[PDB]
């Protein structure tokens, strides 16, 4: 059996949120843990849940893999009805990207000894930004295969090459000692319904009308701002010569940019006035 | 070893305050309960041991099943003894407390300590035992104290109503200087 | 219980742990050896004044 | 309590006849039952009217329940006509 | 085995925080980036200009440390074991009393001088022909605190570095402000003082700048209270006109 | 001066909690009408309950005898120790229930649980929400002494405001999950009009429900708690007179002023849009 | 516009560009300009510069 | 449209968290610029489209990626010019009547400065172009900073009275950048007045360009 690029790793949304939160908690250093699940098949590895590691006072080493801790936690999880077997481990590289150091590499063999199909995950809490999550999974390339000059895996599928690797990883031994694992996300429909429910504003919030005096004062101030932007813009349109430099205008324009502020201010003024409109009067009808 | 969920149905009626048993019946029962908790925990760390009081203003569940022997000891030390045991309501709340389960795979075992006379009709005990039979709850009855005529027959009838493949036993502890724990050790309660 | 040292390149960095020699072994103004790789003070250079005086 | 909240203005005269009690003393009683935090409101002497912001909420039976039935059916109809107006206005306007 | 598995942290001085988590601090190296701190380091405890360690590899706030120590400061701090007694000192008994009223009388009851209507003495310089032994006077005066005293030869404080000449003086006044009751005596004061610079040397520029920085730190928009400085010089005629002013 | 137990002002429920609870319900109750119960972990500050993390705590309840409910404390205290080891900042704050409605034994669950927390909070989360709103409703037990003598002090669950907020990391993960659906380009009005319309669908339906219950009282099936009928009468009492004449001119004045401000805005947009159209003509001809 | 914006994502990924001021030019596209803090050096020219 | 909404992903990626110091000098064109960096040398990179391009053309404080060294955001002005308006701490609280009457000795000059500062309309309509700056000169030991700190007291403006010897910081050349930062923070703060004490300390006569 040759390890194949068509292998895919599934990490639960709960697992993702757990790694992200736990990494943020210990962003100053590196926090490690284990993923709980099973090996779906020779190509498919699914991950459900993780539990964090109480870390020894060494911020550059993962040499404190306490085994009494794992045994206790596994037994109690079994009592939960979750006998899932550890599928892999994750650790964080805040701002250091996804890659395997000598210490991580050493731990990786140490666990590969137990199970050849262990999955190591790297989560960047910092660069993992609103809309894009920075995480990657890696497993080691047998040094004997490398010394033989052979390709460590057989690729019947092109999925493994979809994500362009990080030049840091190329500096940190990618494809020489180890390789990346393509990541997708298994998402349950109920999880999606509840997730959509999260951002749903209170249906009353539309009812909370702004105080008329304050709203009117904002209108007044924004109108005076439109006056100032208008006069600035009149000068800007008039002073504009036949040879108007677009680059210079981008670098420095009238009042930052009279047109843009005019547009934004009219938009916000309209929105505020007309939402206040809707609020007051749908109250009038129904109350 | 089998995973078991045991709730020690402790009586708090008067008939444990007698000094005839050991030095004190209540103290002897406390020692017996502590030893039972220790033995059950030693059998498996996952075993669950619960506590319930039959007598008083009403049947109260002090410590639903738990393995923290500290909590069990603390609640035994803070017991206010008293009242007339409600064996029917006591067993009903004992079922309530043995359905206090984290691991659904464990078995249900009731340990009943009877120190006072049972003023309950045979029929009510039989229906309660049949409900337990439907719920597949093992019942162990510890009859201790002076054997008034009729209590033993009622307890045996309840055990028969609950007996299911020899999973329910009745233990009669004669009055004497022999500690309750020593007698309970030799009973099938500990051997399983 | 703290370690404070400055590199010979106008760079200052401290280690929460002293290193090979405990603070009882060292004193202020000393000049010792530290790891260029780990940035860890390994040993202590005994002494060397400018060769002009030497 | 008998009056609705829309007519919490009441002449001092009617208060007198219901109380059979004099103008000065009716006003005295009013300011007393407004001072005790029993009531909150205003009183206008020019026409001699009492603008109470004073309304309570308790003590009523099946007949008031049926009256609220009629009122709730009425306001359900009002909401229905509002919603129907919105729905009739939408098609020519959301399709653009 | 586990001790030598860690890495040190770069130390910087904060400039200001831009966001609730964004702060700008210049490390001990140079160009300063903006980084965050641990989520439990009591962000408000990170003073505007505080000295703390950064995640050397990450360059993020990890833990804060007190102000600098300027190892030269220690070198000039606990290097005077003199235990001179006033009995040994002689010939200046009236001078001994005046100097006592010059420095220790102020720390004794400055409220007395205030009730008088004048501020306590700022700084007194000792005038004496060469080989007069004024230095012995200061060595004995060191017998009033023995831990709250400061003595710098005013000639080892010079260096050929870019600007450390003013750095020594800055550290002096800083360490002095750190411990309220203490005096700083700077023998050989006639060296760094001088008269002026006529564009003769390339150090006189820097030397005169160091002299002015000491002048500024003396009574420059700030009074070093609870501490006065006594200096000695053999040649009071080569003293700069400013150092002889009532403020210095 | 008896109520020295800080009243729970509000509860903030974060996504991770809801996701964990939903996964628990699915694993334990995908194909059964059994509810799943658990324990809520976090910190309470200034009357606000921060429900940071939660874990599965297996639950049974007999489909025949609702009074009987299988939950045990061994794993509960074990997880308290283990999680607190992992994260010492957190501590137990409550126990959550996955269902649409409360049950009587929720009270004894709350009693047993309060031994671990003097002020525990019961949160009911509907794993399959049908209503448009927050899927969480917060509760805490209050010993209400009814003015009737014949009844002993009864512990009654009192609703507390519940809110959903996501940490920066949780917010990041949520948007990463919700990109295929969520809307940020909605001009604020579309949102506000939609919310007002949903609220109108709410209040009128609530009036109709009160009317249904009033017809119920008329038939003589269901009575009512004096307090809630009091509240309905209060709502009716505070009804302002929509036919207030000076108040009508007040409407007219505000309407004129706001709409002429909008008239300003439309004029200015005319100015800028026509300017840009002329510039477009210039760029097209050149 | 969106494709561009996603292109700027990698645009900001590549290393920046240093500033140069050629003190002396040499035939066949040879350049020795003043590095900001460093100095000068011998290099070649680009493909589309006169 | 649903994808171009992801055009906040570019913002998120760019901003990151570990951003470094910088300085805006000029741009070759849109999405193209050459910056002024604290590293003493200069590098030219592209811009971060997700920003107000019209921020500060003359000079500012921008970021740069640890590797790319490119602006991804711009923070507020933060320098070592110190808290100029330190309220009571940096307030001399000196009776205007300082060391002698000085009724025309320096009082009239200070009054002219205050007229250019507060009566701006007056030094404006007349068209008299009030003086630019005040550089005190006189015999050593007139209470050197006496009159100046006096101005700091009766004035409604924030004060920055820096010693002309603090300009030579440790790092090479950083002194000029700080000096620029002095005037930058002064202009930025408010209608305030700063002091540059011991001007000769930085104001020399001959230099040794070796």
């Amino acid at each position: 059996p040759t390890l194949d690029t068509s292998e895919q790793v599934y990490i639960s949304s709960l697992a993702l949120l757990k790694m992200l939160k736990h990494g943020r908690a210990g962003v100053p250093m590196e926090v490690m843990g284990l993923m709980l699940g099973e090996f779906v098949d020779e190509y498919t590895v699914k991950v459900v849940d993780v539990f964090a590691m109480p870390q020894s006072g060494t911020g550059v080493s993962v040499e404190a893999v306490d085994p009494v801790f794992q045994t206790n936690m596994l037994d109690m999880l079994k009592q939960i009805g979750r006998p899932e077997m550890v599928v892999g481990w994750y650790h964080s590289h805040p701002g250091f990207g996804c890659w395997l150091s000598g210490v991580d590499i050493n731990t990786q063999q140490s666990f590969e000894a137990l199970n050849q199909r262990a999955v190591a995950v790297v989560v960047d809490p910092i660069q993992s930004v609103k809309g894009k999550v920075v995480m990657d999974a890696f497993r080691l390339i047998n040094p004997q295969t490398m010394m033989l000059g052979q390709e460590p895996r057989q690729t019947t599928s092109n999925l493994g090459h979809l994500n362009k690797p990080s030049i840091q990883a190329l500096i940190h031994g990618l494809n020489r000692h180890y390789y990346s694992i393509a990541i997708n996300y298994r998402k349950n429909e109920l999880e999606e319904k509840m997730l959509l429910n999260l951002h749903k504003k209170k249906w009353n919030d539309g009812l909370t009308l702004k105080k008329f005096d304050v709203h009117s004062k904002t209108n007044e101030q924004t109108v005076q701002e439109m006056l100032g932007l208008a006069i600035k813009y009149n000068k800007a349109v008039q002073e504009e010569d036949e040879l108007t430099p677009e680059k210079l205008v981008i670098a420095k324009v009238g009042r930052q940019d009279a047109k843009k502020h005019l547009e934004e201010h009219v938009s916000n003024l309209m929105s505020s006035n007309i939402i206040q409109t809707l609020g007051t009067m749908l109250d009038t009808v129904i109350f | 070893m089998v995973l078991e969920a045991t709730m020690i149905c402790i009586d708090n009626s008067e008939w444990m305050r007698n000094g005839d048993y050991s030095p004190n019946r209540f103290q002897a029962l406390s020692d017996a309960v502590n030893l039972i908790c220790g033995a059950k925990t030693q059998s498996n760390p996952e075993n669950t041991v619960g506590i319930l009081t039959m007598a008083g203003k009403g049947v109260r569940v002090l410590v639903t099943p738990t393995s923290d022997l500290g909590k069990i000891l603390a609640c035994m030390h803070g017991l206010d003894i008293g009242g007339e045991m409600n064996l029917a309501a006591g067993i009903q709340v004992a079922q309530l407390a043995l359905k206090h389960r984290q691991n659904k795979k464990q078995q249900q075992r009731i340990i009943v300590f009877a120190g006072s006379p049972v003023n309950y009709d045979k029929k009510v005990l039989e229906m309660i035992g049949r409900k337990l039979k439907k719920n597949s709850v093992a019942l162990d009855v510890v009859d201790f104290g002076e054997d008034e005529e009729g209590k033993s027959e009622k307890l045996e009838a309840l055990v028969a109503a609950v007996n299911n493949n020899e999973t329910s036993h009745i233990v009669h502890v004669p009055p004497g200087g022999i500690a309750l724990s020593d007698v309970l050790i030799s009973t099938p309660i500990f051997t399983g | 219980k703290c370690v404070v040292l400055k590199t010979s390149t106008r760079q200052t960095i401290f280690l929460p742990v002293v290193g090979l020699v405990d603070p009882d072994k060292l004193k202020p103004g000393d000049l010792v050896g530290v790891n260029k790789d780990s940035y860890l003070i390994l040993d202590t250079l005994p002494s060397e004044y400018d060769s002009r005086v030497k | 309590f008998n009056r609705p909240a829309e007519d919490r203005t009441i002449p001092l005269k009617v208060i007198a006849e219901r109380t059979r009690l004099s103008i000065e003393d009716v006003e005295y009683l009013l300011m007393k039952s407004l001072s005790v935090h029993l009531i909150e409101g205003i009183i206008d002497q020019m026409e001699g009217t009492v603008h109470v912001s004073w309304v309570q909420p308790r003590v009523l039976g099946i007949p008031q329940i049926t009256s609220l039935r009629d009122r709730l059916d009425s306001w359900l109809g009002k909401v229905n006509t509002a919603l129907l107006s919105v729905e009739a206005e939408t098609p020519d306007l959301v399709a653009s | 085995l586990k001790s030598l598995q860690s890495v040190g942290q770069i130390i910087g001085e904060v400039l200001r925080p831009l966001d609730d988590e964004r702060l700008i601090v210049k490390a001990s190296s140079g160009p300063r980036y903006v980084v965050g701190c641990r989520s439990k380091v009591d962000k408000e405890k990170l003073t505007s200009g505080t000295r703390v360690v950064l995640d050397m590899t990450t360059l993020t706030i990890m833990r804060a440390l007190p102000r600098e120590v300027d190892p030269v400061v220690y070198n000039m701090l606990h290097e005077d074991p003199g235990n001179i007694s006033y009995s040994a000192v002689g010939g200046l008994s009236d001078q001994i009393r005046e100097l006592r009223e010059s420095i220790e009388l102020p720390l004794m009851n400055p409220e007395l001088f205030i009730r008088v209507g004048i501020k306590p003495p700022k700084g007194v310089l000792l005038y004496g022909p060469p080989g007069t032994g004024k230095t012995l006077l200061a060595r004995a005066i060191a017998s009033n605190i023995d831990a709250n005293f400061l003595k710098v030869v005013s000639s080892a404080i010079i260096d050929k570095y870019i600007g450390e000449s003013a750095r020594l003086i800055r550290e002096m006044f800083n360490y002095a402000r750190e411990h309220q009751p203490c005096i700083i005596f700077m023998d050989e004061i006639d060296a760094i003082g001088g008269r002026r610079f006529s564009e003769g040397t390339s150090a006189d520029r820097e030397i005169q700048r160091t002299l002015m920085e000491l002048l500024n730190q003396l009574d420059g928009f700030d009074q070093l209270g609870k501490v006065k400085m006594i200096m000695a010089t053999n040649r009071p005629d080569v003293l700069d006109p400013a150092l002889l002013r009532p403020g210095r | 001066q008896i109520f020295s137990s800080k009243s729970i002002e509000k509860v903030v429920v974060h996504p991770l909690v809801l996701l964990s609870i939903v996964d628990h319900y699915n694993r334990v109750a995908r194909d059964t009408k059994k509810r799943v119960i658990g324990v809520l972990l976090g910190s309470t500050f200034k009357g606000t309950v921060d429900v940071t993390n939660s874990y599965a705590v297996p639950f049974e309840e007999d489909d025949k005898d609702s009074s009987i409910w299988f939950l045990d404390h061994n794993y509960h205290e074990s997880m308290f120790s283990m999680f607190r080891r992992i994260n010492a900042k957190e501590h137990v704050v409550g126990w959550y229930s996955t269902g649409p409605k409360l049950r009587e034994n929720d009270l004894d669950v709350h009693r047993l649980f309060s031994d671990y927390v003097p002020n525990p909070v019961l949160v009911i989360i509907d794993v399959q929400p049908e209503e448009l709103g927050i899927p969480t409703k917060a509760y805490y037990a209050v010993e209400e002494v009814k003015e009737n003598a014949t009844q002993k002090s009864q512990k009654v669950f009192v609703h507390v405001p519940s809110e959903i907020a996501a940490h920066e990391v949780e917010e990041i993960g949520v948007e990463h999950l919700l990109r295929d659906v969520k809307d940020t380009t909605i001009s604020t009005l579309a949102t506000e009009v939609t919310g007002k319309l949903g609220a109108l669908k709410g209040l009128d339906a609530r009036l109709r429900e009160i009317r249904s219950y009033l017809e119920l009282v008329i038939q003589e099936k269901l009575p009512l708690n004096h307090e809630i009928l009091y509240h309905l009468q209060d709502v009716f009492n505070l009804l302002p007179n929509l036919s207030v004449l000076e108040l009508v001119k007040a409407f007219a004045v505000k309407t004129n002023d706001m709409m002429l401000v909008i008239y300003l805005s439309s004029l200015i947009r005319s100015v800028i849009a026509l300017h840009n159209l002329i510039n477009n003509k210039m760029l097209n001809k050149e | 516009h969106v494709r561009a914006l996603k292109e700027e994502l990698q645009l900001l990924q590549e290393p920046g560009s240093y500033v140069g001021e050629v003190v002396k030019v040499m035939g066949k596209s040879k350049v020795l300009v003043k590095v900001h803090p460093e100095g000068k050096y011998v290099v070649d020219i680009d493909k589309n510069i006169d | 449209k649903r994808e171009h909404l992801r055009a906040q992903e570019e913002v998120k990626r760019i901003q990151s968290v570990p951003l470094v110091i910088g300085q805006f000098m000029e741009m070759v064109d849109q999405n193209n610029g050459i910056v002024g960096s604290t590293t003493g040398s200069n590098y030219y990179v592209r811009i971060l489209s997700t920003i107000n391009r019209e921020l500060l053309k003359p000079s500012a404080s921008v970021a740069l990626h640890r590797h790319s060294n490119a602006l991804v955001d711009v923070l507020p002005p933060e320098a070592d010019s110190s808290i100029s308006l330190l309220s009571q701490s940096e307030k001399p609280d000196v009776s205007y009547n300082d060391i002698g009457g000085c009724d025309i000795q320096k009082q009239e000059i200070r009054e002219a400065v205050e007229l250019p500062l507060t009566h701006h309309d007056l030094y404006k309509q007349i068209g008299i172009d009030p003086p630019r700056g005040v550089l005190l000169y006189g015999p050593p030991g007139t209470g050197k900073t006496m009159l100046a700190k006096a101005v700091a007291n009766h004035t409604t403006a924030a004060f920055i009275r820096v010693v002309g010897s603090e300009f030579v910081q440790k790092y090479l050349g950083e002194g000029p950048r700080m000096v620029r930062d002095v005037f930058r923070l002064a202009k930025e703060n408010a209608p305030a007045i700063i002091f540059i004490d011991e001007v000769d300390a930085i104001a020399t006569a001959r230099f040794d360009a070796q």
